[PDB]
């Protein structure tokens, strides 16, 4: 996270450390007891895929304490349109292989349905993203979890507001920016899969996800997250579906 | 107006235009100078625009050069205050007023719902918690 | 569909309307107000008329700048409007002369303080009460040669020549203001 501040412990509950190897991955968010949600870019390079980590309850990667809660990650689901190495459909929903335990740290953030989201969430100006990302460009990632409040934007003006560059990937209907373009404050790299978190009405919903972005807090460019309202159905069916064999799996999409 | 022989006697403002219609012939005779005679034309030919009574259910007409304001009764707004502020309980107005989700209806008043964990109280639109830690909820600070 | 276009801001003691075009042809209209970092909010649902009443949302605070973008139905196409901050951009009506009373040698021209869509309490609020100091009122009047005056209140008590009569027109004037610094000249009255 780049221009953001630490979140107060417990107040970014659904909040999901990804490790791989014992090493720092990306970040998530819970959604339910059982499942996660984060993006699908984060296993572009995994090999031990049965060597994938989800922690909750997390906050100072320095300092161990009884609000931490392990799971391996049982199914790695991610859609059959997304392509490594690119940008589009960077969504995926972890199956944790034993349900985490609720807790005062450990909260999961609300599914919204479709509609709701596309009529109502997406027009709250305001939502939060956060991560142990880098907090420079380049820079090195955090030991507490950041959190940053950034403006949403309609692609139409995230275009027009974003300075064309060496033919960039393309922003799609599944995908949609946040931030700022002055190089102040955004989402970055190591943030990748966490959530972007939106307030209604005394609660609050999973309306993105840390995709990608021209470098982090780049004059002139937002920062982009999964358009997760496009996807509503796709995680529903799917936490609905019984366990595959592998750890990987593609799922059709629609 | 310009009723026989009237046009002997001097101008007056009063009675060629206060109390009759006076052409801008007989405005130009008042006051001679030119720039006066079209300050008060403007004014004194504009016609008043309230008179069709374009402003609807009680609002007040303000007149004003080829032109109108409309002064809204509070559940009422519009240039001519003919939207009514109570027929707007659809979903994309302000989800509803529901808590959480919201569902238009074919005639009839939208319906509210709630995300699961969460009931509807009896009001119809507000959501209360159903279990010990309903989602988007934040612990520490309930 | 076709975006709308020619967005413009017709505001008058902040009666504010946003008005486009072009004249819908199997298309509808919806309008969305906020303030730079405030919530974007729904206005004229679906509407076929290329005109919205924006005046509620933005009486709520005529300090506040406002976008507001009008978008297009048979995300969807739309397009924005001009920033609007109404305290510095409302037209301030054509003023009316309530009255004059004579005391000698002086006159008391009295400007009506017109009063303005911002409610408050119940109540629609003067444009004294909005501008407070911000408003002054210029009288351009004659002996029935060009005499002016200006008030900071809603009054002018002026000399004129025993015998002699005159005229009167104000205008209401916002000196700091850049733009809409003053309405057009109140009708004609004279003693
Ligand atoms: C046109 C090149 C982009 C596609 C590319 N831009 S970049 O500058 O190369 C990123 C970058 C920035 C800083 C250090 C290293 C890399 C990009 O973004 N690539 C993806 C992976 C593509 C994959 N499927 O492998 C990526 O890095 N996603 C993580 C992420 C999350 C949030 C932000 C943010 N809020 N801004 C930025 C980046
Ligand atoms: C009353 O008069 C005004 C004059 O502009 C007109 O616009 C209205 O349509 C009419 O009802
Ligand atoms: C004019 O103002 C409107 C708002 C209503 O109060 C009317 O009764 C009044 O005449
Ligand atoms: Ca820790
Ligand atoms: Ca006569
Ligand atoms: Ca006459
Ligand atoms: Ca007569
Ligand atoms: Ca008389
Ligand atoms: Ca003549
Ligand atoms: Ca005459
Ligand atoms: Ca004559
Ligand atoms: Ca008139």
């Amino acid at each position: 996270i780049v221009g953001g501040k630490v979140c107060p412990k417990g107040e970014c509950p659904w909040q999901v450390l990804l490790l791989v190897n014992g090493a720092q991955l990306c970040g998530g968010t819970l959604i339910n007891t059982i499942w996660v949600v984060s993006a699908a870019h984060c296993f572009d390079k995994i090999k031990n895929w049965r060597n994938l980590i989800a922690v909750l309850g997390e906050h100072d990667l320095s300092e161990h304490d009884g609000d931490e809660q392990s799971r391996r990650v049982a199914q790695v689901i991610i859609p059959s349109t997304y392509v490594p190495g690119t940008t589009n459909h960077d969504i995926a929903l972890l199956r944790l292989h034993q349900p985490v335990v609720l807790t005062d740290h450990v909260v999961p953030l609300c599914l919204p349905e479709r509609t709701f989201s596309e009529r109502t969430l997406a027009f709250v100006r305001f939502s939060l993203v956060s991560g142990w990302g880098q907090l420079l460009d380049r820079g090195a990632t955090a030991l507490e979890l950041m959190v940053l409040n950034v403006p949403r934007l309609m692609t139409q003006d995230c275009l027009q507001q974003s300075r064309k560059v060496g033919d960039s990937p393309n922003i799609t209907e599944y995908m949609f920016c946040a931030g700022y373009s002055d190089g102040s404050k955004d989402s970055c790299k190591g943030d990748s899969g966490g959530p972007h978190a939106t307030h209604y009405r005394g609660t609050w919903y999973l309306t993105g996800i840390v995709s990608w972005g021209q470098g982090c807090a780049t004059v002139g460019h937002f920062g982009v997250y999964t358009r997760v309202s496009q996807y509503i159905e796709w995680l529903q069916k799917l936490m609905r579906s019984e366990p595959r064999p592998g750890v990987l799996l593609r799922a059709p999409f629609p | 107006a310009n009723a026989f022989l009237e046009e002997l006697r001097p101008g007056s403002l009063e009675r060629e235009c206060k109390e009759e219609q006076c052409s801008f012939e007989e405005a130009r005779e008042i006051f001679k100078d030119a720039e006066r005679t079209k300050l008060f034309w403007i004014s004194y030919s504009d016609g008043d625009q309230c008179a069709s009574s374009p402003c609807q259910n009680g609002g007040s007409c303000k007149d004003q050069l080829q032109s109108y304001i409309c002064f809204c009764l509070p559940a009422f707004e519009g240039r001519n205050c003919e939207t009514h502020k109570d027929d707007q309980l659809i979903c994309v107005n302000e989800n509803g007023g529901c808590e959480q989700y919201c569902s238009d209806h074919t005639g009839t008043k939208r319906s509210c719902r709630c995300h699961e964990g969460y009931s509807l109280l009896a009001d119809g639109v507000s959501c209360t918690p159903t279990v010990e830690y309903p989602c988007g909820k934040i612990p520490i600070l309930e | 569909t076709v975006a709308a276009y020619n967005l413009t801001w017709k505001s008058t003691n902040f009666k504010t309307i946003l008005e486009w075009e072009p004249k819908p042809v199997n298309q509808v209209y919806t309008v969305q107000i906020s303030t730079k970092s405030g919530d974007w909010k729904s206005k004229c649902f679906y509407t076929t008329d290329t005109e919205c009443d924006l005046t509620d949302e933005i009486v709520k605070d005529v300090k506040q700048t406002y976008l507001a973008r009008v978008f297009s139905y048979p995300e969807p196409l739309y397009e924005n409007s001009p920033e609007f901050t109404p305290y510095l951009e409302t037209n301030l009506g054509q003023p009316t002369i309530q009255s004059f009373e004579q005391v000698g040698t002086k006159v008391n021209v009295t400007v009506e303080d017109e009063r303005t869509l911002v409610r408050r309490n119940n109540t629609f609020l003067s444009l004294r009460d909005v501008f407070g100091k911000d408003l002054i009122y210029t009288l351009y009047y004659w002996k029935s040669g060009k005499k002016t005056a200006k008030t900071n209140t809603n009054e002018f008590l002026i000399d004129v020549d025993k015998g002699e009569n005159y005229c009167f027109s104000v205008q209401a004037v916002i000196p700091s203001r850049t733009v809409n610094r003053k309405s057009t000249d109140s009708p004609v009255e004279c003693m």
